[PDB]
């Protein structure tokens, strides 16, 4: 414990005084009430290379983007959309340009005259042109950028008028980037957008035939097909998955969600708001599940079955028995190549604590973890999972992460793209934990095999033994 | 060339005072040009003898950019050869006018506008300086002389103090200075009670005072400047006096903004 | 299910029968998908000329643009100076996006900071953000220079960068002599190339404007080279190599080749190479200033001619054969050094490859897109090859550039079927390649989605993509290639001829149907 | 029928209805072709495993060999010397075939002459043929030296090259001092690389045997470099560049890069560059001789060790990372020059590329064929990358080479599924790729006919070909690439990773079927 504190102080001795006090409160030594240990969801210190994004990234790129039959307009200048087009691997099935629009970049392409004179007229004309050119679209969302929030364009009025005139749902999202301190407020704003404009459209409709085994997957964005790899298990247990939020998700599934019997929430940080709203309004119980690795998958499946009758529990036992030999074989094959290794993680708001069980299932220890934009409840949850005298960092900077890695010297680092090559040039294997290094899925029993194979091919790749020239 | 900026409370009579001032400096020998800084462009009406309806912003929108905006299409002459360029912006409640100020001033910098033989460029800014864009006239290499136009009424003096607070940062970061306090009237009890007091508390002076001459409103009705409508009146003589003070102004101290408590005490002090 | 012997990733795992049944049930039950026949009719309609006429009347909607915003180019230009920190005064999500974009293109660490303005900073200004960010950045990362750009938020609210930096220096946050060049880079005008130009003009102004009393032209016997927005490292390398083989003294301003190509030897080098401040200060003393990409170096050209009094040559980008010769001849005239035998030999080698591959290259129809100078150089080189550019697209192009490209096309009999489009995006190009099918496209990774659409119309309608441009995301290490000079000409030639040959081999691989033309020798 | 606006070549003109009907009538009426079902049955049988045991029982029939005969290598070695004419004592058809082969590979003229030995010369001998041929060659083409090889006819009849040349010199057909080296190159032993080795030994013996008295090892402070049979000019360039960057004096014996890459400038050059006779004569004075391809330079090694008394280092081909490091360290030890910082940086850059592309390269299965040294270097580099070689075929390999490659494979975990085949041909490889499917093939252009076969079994069974080796006939300007060094390793790594990504993109371009994995970023 003392060594970790000493390293924290040594790293902190480089920042100016105000920066030093501010950064002191976001680093802690884990002791398995996070508020008394670490504080989160605070403004980043200027000029320190934070990793966090903006509210637009957390709204358009995370929540609304994966919705496939909708058209999402990045309202403002061209940069945001361009940089966020197809950057996230929220998989889907559809015909792009006809009935699916996830990998497309729709934008208003603001000019100087748009800023000076307003863009509501251009927004209405853009909606008309979208309706003309993409007839099979089932909705429109308008994601605001920074100038839209600054100049006070009344996009809500335009959305209402055009939704009345062309009889389709237009969701205005006030996700201008300067709002908040990270993507968390973008998640929140997108969730109230769904609540106010989409969720309650079928509140007076009783045409849907509901079964006692109705569940809705909440907060799974289908990274590399992850949601699919989960859904099959839930369907092999006799449950009917009505909706997926929002990976490969449709506006119809979101509209149908208030009819389910149970809400299985994967990502708390991004969808807990809508989960609580649905519990309070429609009375649907919701709970968290974890499908990372076999042990957490089995525990989650049994917990899910326990909410239903005996037939579901019997089918759950059958599913566990069926998939047991596969994950046992994967363990027996890949564990000896991985036992004893150490991992340091820095992911956004949910994954730093969910992937720990899968790492443990291969005999690997996590010595450091942290979040980009998580709140205090996330740290409350992750304190139990993390080991004693480990390291926790909230909104870590480039210098702090580099120094922490230099002194701790982990065997593997799992984090985003902006430090992948940084840690690659320091000779430490690195595994993208956002895009799964363009691999996956990692959820479920099928994803566990891919996770293990990726871990082995990265940790044990010979290239890491060749960074020193034989003559030096 | 003396690039000056006319600031102050909204509606206190900036473009009026500014227009008759530049017209008095005109037909005195010097060459001046007015540059407005508020979307409801009428700061050159008196000199132009007509509202412009031809401002930098609308023409830029028509052509597409300021890159296609030729300079001769927005600069016009007037009474005493006074050049006038209105720059314009959106109708109220829509768009962003400060960005329009930024674009138009940058366009006047790029297209050779200020590099003529004129003496004073008089920028004239709205009363509600709500963003950094409207502070463009007091950036570096921009206007160097600020003349806060304010009256003896309390609210105008509070606005003058707020403007001084705002321009402190630009003054420290650059070389633009507070030339003096221009006093209009509302026929109050002040007229030295809280105008010289505020000026000396701001470390500055009141550079001449112009009272509530009824002639100015009826000259405004006539599209006119007072010296052009009644060239032999008392208001016109007062306006040559103001022009003379502007010619030989040398007090250019950095503003010292007094606090709210000081203003509240000063109200009762006089 | 997974077999431990052959683990399947998403492809081809999700092609198993269980996953197909799961997807079928989900789609049939809860997605409310349109009938497949309706989707086919709509897709067919999107490929028709009527849909192209509907698409080309767009005045407010942009779909799949081919450009980025100014601060990206500002950051790229800032990275070309030694121990320089790109500092984007504005919001953080932008710097996050800039870094992500550049890591995906270069597969390299990219260093850039933000002052992270919040709603309070938008309402009240970013002066305190300026001060705290400058102090924190200098203390933490220890640059010799901080190059300041802006995000749009800052531009809209009129944040005075000069005043904020001066106030920072005066209040002791950073030393007075520490160089902090700045440039206003509003994202709502222009594109990334404009941001590069504005940043370079800001840096040159900061280092040269006030100290021109002691400068005389031609005293250091060098030529200033301004590369512009360049994402091929081989371009910097080939310019430097050609100048060095020539014996010409030169100063490459904003050279990021080292920082973007650091070796993996166990340590992380945040700064590498770059133009030095001494070179920037001595730049006015050069014989002349050569702009490699003049069509997005307008403000720099105005500053250099007006201040440094350099008679900037009217040179096209040194791409292809003719323009590389005109660049070499102009440099020889300016410096007085003759063109060495090595350059003549390498030109003759390029001509040899041209005559070797002209038979396969002749008459081929290409669509292409990218930045203005790059696009016009590609057009010229294709014209020199006997190829037929058909759809020339530049989203960030202007009317003067379009007139120049029209003049370039009209001078060759291979440009009669060529139309130049400006302000049009990749959806327009999708319509164009559906209605007037070319043989190939030449452009960045975003064109792959066009290829897919064409393949959905049929194998015979497919238009293969050739990845030359920025950004390239789905291929590795293509950023190491070269496009300028004779070397870039040979690389481009080889890529084109081998793409044509690979397509021909693909169309003739069918046994007993088309293999009669599956020739060993091509 | 042809449309004058869109003229169709053989493909797809012969896919027209009239041509299809004509061919159907011809086949049905007069070809007596087997029924189609029988053809499919036979093809499926050839793709099976029983056919593989039948194929591997071959002892007399060779189908689709992967080697050529000795005089080809002899001509290539002769082309590496200054103003040297390759003179092949034998039949004209051999020379015509050699020139056609090398022109097709290099897309460059190749100079070779023959004495046109005929049945009368076969019966009575080629002495008069030799005299007239040497006279006519020297008169017409004015070579500084004539390097003599042989065709299989001449070797069978036992024509004495030494006696014939000496009699030609003694009877005045050529000057006595004119250098005429010779080497017996029997096509029925060895392959082209053996011919290269024999010809080099002949030239070295001619210039150094009788003048060894005045030679002292290390007096001229250089390193001799023997490249061997090499068909990538970039390999010559990279060796020269790497030695020059080290500050090491070198003597590249048999350097043909200039004559095989002559510029096109309106004139034809029969000779350009090459090793000089003074360089060959001074070779015994060098510190040491390094053989870049030791597994086909056995005779050269014997001569250099026994006559020049050079302690020739035991070095593998400078391919990949480890072997290029060793080559550099051995050169540094021999010459005393430290390895510079630039070579270290280039090595670190290669390491960066490997760690960038390791995710896609790992676990991929490759069949590969070619020459011994090239094949073994490829195997070593693939093992370094984490790839799995599966079928390693070397037609002209020997038992000791197979033992060395097996030892190399045994030292890595990634060589556990690798089998080395010597004396086998491309029909054997076709059986191997049908029965034990690799992800890709690495070889020359002939492998295209294998890929086609695999595609005839199905898209799921296709083994794409990567064209690395000799000869490449269906692509252009690939002979300009590099294989040795850190540059060649980088080129091969880029080619491999982009082949993988191109195949992955093709496999997932299907709309609504597999396009969910059509990721923009890979
Ligand atoms: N000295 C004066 N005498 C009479 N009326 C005046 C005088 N100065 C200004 N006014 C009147 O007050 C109004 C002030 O409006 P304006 O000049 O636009 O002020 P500002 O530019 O500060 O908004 C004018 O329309 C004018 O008629
Ligand atoms: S939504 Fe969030 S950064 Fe919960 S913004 Fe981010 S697809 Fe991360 S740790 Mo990218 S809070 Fe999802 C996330 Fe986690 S985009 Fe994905 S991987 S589980
Ligand atoms: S927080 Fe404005 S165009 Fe978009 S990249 Fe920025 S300069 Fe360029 Fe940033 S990403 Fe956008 S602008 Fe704001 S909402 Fe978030
Ligand atoms: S004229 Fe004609 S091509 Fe010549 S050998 Fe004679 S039949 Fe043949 Fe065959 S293998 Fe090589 S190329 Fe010769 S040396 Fe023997
Ligand atoms: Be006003
Ligand atoms: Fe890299
Ligand atoms: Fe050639
Ligand atoms: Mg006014």
């Amino acid at each position: 414990r003392e060594e970790v504190e000493s390293l924290i102080q040594e790293v902190l001795e480089v920042y100016p005084e105000k920066a030093r006090k501010d950064r002191n409160k976001h680093l802690a030594v884990n002791d398995p009430q996070s508020k008394k240990c670490i504080i989160s969801n605070k403004k980043s210190q200027p000029g320190l290379m934070t990793i966090r994004g903006c509210a637009y990234a957390g709204s358009k790129g995370v929540v609304w983007g994966p919705i496939k039959d909708m058209i999402h307009i990045s309202h403002g200048p061209v940069g945001c959309g361009q940089y966020s087009r197809a950057g996230r691997r929220n998989y889907y099935i559809g015909t792009t340009g006809v009935n699916a629009f996830v990998t497309m970049n729709f934008t208003s392409d603001f000019q100087e005259k748009d800023i000076v004179f307003g863009g509501d007229k251009k927004l209405a004309k853009l909606i008309d042109e979208v309706e003309t050119l993409f007839p099979l679209n089932k909705g429109i969302s308008v994601q605001s950028e920074c100038p839209i929030g600054l100049i006070g364009d009344d996009i809500e009025s335009v959305s209402k008028v055009k939704g009345a005139e062309l009889s389709k749902t237009i969701v205005p999202v006030r996700c201008e980037g300067f709002r908040g301190v990270s993507q968390s407020l973008g998640h929140h704003i997108a969730n109230d957008a769904v609540r106010d404009w989409v969720l309650g459209k079928r509140d007076e409709d009783t045409t849907f035939a509901s079964t006692p085994y109705d569940v809705a997957i909440i907060g799974d964005y289908n990274i590399g097909g992850d949601a699919w790899s989960s859904r099959i298990l839930l369907e092999e247990m006799g449950l009917r998955c009505v909706a997926q939020w929002s990976g490969d998700g449709s506006i119809s599934e979101i509209e149908l969600t208030p009819k389910v019997k149970l809400n299985l929430v994967h990502c708390y940080r991004s969808m807990n708001y809508i989960s609580r709203h649905m519990e309070e309004k429609y009375g649907i119980p919701w709970m968290e599940y974890n499908f990372f690795g076999p042990t957490k998958t089995i525990e989650s499946l049994r917990a899910i079955a326990a909410k239903f009758d005996e037939s579901i529990q019997k089918k759950c036992e059958e599913v566990i028995a069926k998939y047991k030999p596969e994950w046992e074989a994967v363990v027996a094959k890949y564990r000896p190549r991985l036992e004893g290794k150490r991992v340091m993680l820095y992911i956004g708001g949910l994954r730093p604590r969910h992937v720990i069980g899968a790492y443990e299932d291969l005999g690997m220890e996590v010595v450091g973890t942290g979040y980009e934009f998580a709140h205090n409840d996330d740290y409350d949850r992750t304190m139990k999972e993390m080991g004693d005298s480990t390291l926790l960092y909230d909104d870590v900077t480039g210098y702090e992460f580099e120094e922490f890695v230099k002194r701790i010297k982990p065997d593997l680092i799992g984090s985003g793209i902006k430090e992948k090559f940084i840690f690659q040039k320091m000779g430490i294997p690195f595994r993208e934990m956002h895009s799964w290094d363009y691999s996956g899925p990692y959820h479920g029993f099928d994803g566990f095999a891919i996770f293990a194979r990726d871990m082995d091919m990265t940790l044990n790749n010979p290239c890491w033994k060749k960074l020193q020239a034989p003559w030096e | 060339m003396r690039q000056c900026a006319i600031y102050g409370k909204g509606g206190i009579g900036k473009s009026t005072t500014t227009q008759n001032l530049v017209a008095a400096l005109a037909e005195m020998g010097k060459k001046v040009m007015i540059v407005g800084c508020d979307p409801k462009a009428d700061s050159t009406r008196l000199i132009l003898h007509s509202k412009a309806q031809n401002t930098i912003m609308e023409m830029a929108a028509e052509a597409g950019t300021v890159e296609d905006l030729e300079l001769e299409d927005v600069l016009k002459a007037g009474y005493g050869g006074v050049k006038c360029v209105e720059s314009g912006g959106p109708e109220p409640g829509v768009g962003c006018a400060g960005r329009g100020v930024i674009t138009a001033i940058n366009f006047l910098e790029e297209e050779g506008a200020y590099e003529d033989d004129l003496d004073f460029v008089f920028y004239d800014v709205l009363g509600d300086v709500v963003c950094g864009g409207f502070a463009m006239p007091i950036r570096e290499n921009k206007a160097q002389e600020i003349y806060i136009v304010c009256s003896g009424e309390m609210m105008a003096m509070y606005a003058a103090n707020n403007i001084s607070k705002g321009i402190v940062k630009y003054a420290n970061s650059g070389s633009v200075r507070l030339g003096g306090l221009i006093c209009n009237s509302r026929n109050t009890d002040r007229e030295d009670e809280l105008i010289i007091a505020l000026a000396n508390k701001l470390g500055t002076q009141m550079i001449h005072f112009v009272p509530r001459d009824n002639v100015v409103q009826r000259a405004e009705i006539r599209r006119m400047t007072v010296i052009e409508y009644d060239p032999k009146a008392k208001q016109a003589d007062e306006y040559r006096a103001l022009a003379r003070k502007v010619v030989d102004n040398k007090l250019l101290v950095i503003p010292n903004p007094i606090t709210m408590d000081e203003l509240e005490e000063l109200l009762m002090e006089f | 299910s997974q077999q431990v012997d052959k683990i399947k990733a998403s492809y081809p795992l999700f092609l198993d029968q269980d996953y197909k049944d799961m997807l079928a049930k989900k789609r049939d039950g809860f997605e409310e998908k349109y009938p497949q026949d309706k989707i086919d009719e709509v897709f067919q309609w999107t490929t028709t000329k009527e849909y192209q006429e509907l698409n080309f009347q767009r005045e407010a909607l942009t779909v799949n643009p081919a450009k980025a915003c100014q601060p990206l180019g500002a950051v790229l230009c800032a990275l070309g100076f030694e121990k320089t920190m790109p500092y984007v005064h504005g919001s953080q999500g932008c710097v996050a996006y800039f870094r992500s974009y550049f890591n995906r293109h270069f597969r390299e660490p990219v260093s850039c900071v933000s002052d992270s303005m919040t709603e309070d900073a938008a309402v009240f200004g970013g002066q305190q953000n300026m001060k705290d960010g400058l102090q924190n950045c200098k203390a933490t990362y220890k640059p010799d220079m901080i190059a300041v750009s802006t995000t749009c938020m800052a531009e809209v609210i009129g944040d005075d960068l000069n005043a904020f930096i001066n106030n920072s220096k005066k209040e002791g946050f950073i030393p007075d002599e520490f160089p902090v060049p700045f440039a206003h880079t509003p994202s709502f005008v222009g594109s990334h190339v404009t941001g590069w130009d504005n940043m370079f003009e800001g840096i040159a102004r900061y280092f040269t404007l006030k100290s021109m009393d002691d400068k005389v032209v031609g005293s250091n016997k060098k030529i200033n080279i301004v590369p512009g927005f360049e994402t091929y490292l081989g371009n910097f390398r080939v310019i430097k190599r050609m100048l060095s083989e020539m014996g010409v003294g030169y100063s490459l301003l904003s050279d990021p080749e080292e920082v973007l190509d650091t070796p993996a030897d166990g340590q992380f080098r945040m700064y590498a190479g770059g133009t030095t401040q001494e070179e920037m200060k001595d730049a006015p003393n050069a014989l002349n200033t050569v702009l490699l990409q003049p069509w997005h170096l307008e403000k720099t050209k105005k500053f250099v001619e007006g201040t440094w009094k350099h008679e900037v040559p009217k040179l096209n980008i040194p791409m292809g054969l003719d323009w590389t010769d005109e660049f070499l001849m102009k440099v020889s005239e300016i410096s007085g050094q003759p063109i060495p035998a090595s350059l003549t030999k390498e030109r003759g080698r390029l001509v040899d490859m041209m005559t070797d591959s002209h038979t396969w290259l002749h008459g081929k129809r290409f669509a292409l897109w990218g930045d203005p100078d790059f696009v016009m150089g590609l057009v010229k080189f294709l014209l020199e090859l006997g190829c037929e550019p058909v759809h020339i697209l530049c989203h960030n192009g202007n009317k003067r550039w379009k007139k120049a490209v029209d003049a370039i096309l009209a001078a060759s009999p291979y440009g009669k079927n060529a139309t130049v489009y400006i302000g049009k995006d990749l959806w327009h190009l999708r319509s164009l390649v559906f209605t007037d099918k070319p043989d190939f496209m030449i452009g960045n990774s975003y064109g792959k989605f066009i290829q897919r659409d064409t393949l959905h119309k049929g194998k015979e309608f497919e238009v293969p993509l050739i990845r030359i441009g920025f950004p390239i995301f789905d291929r590795h290490h293509l950023h190491r290639s070269t496009t300028l000079g004779y070397e870039g000409a040979m690389q481009i030639l080889t890529t084109l001829v081998n793409s044509i040959l690979e397509r021909l081999d693909e169309e003739t691989r069918g046994m007993q149907a088309t293999d009669y033309n599956h020739d060993l020798v091509r």
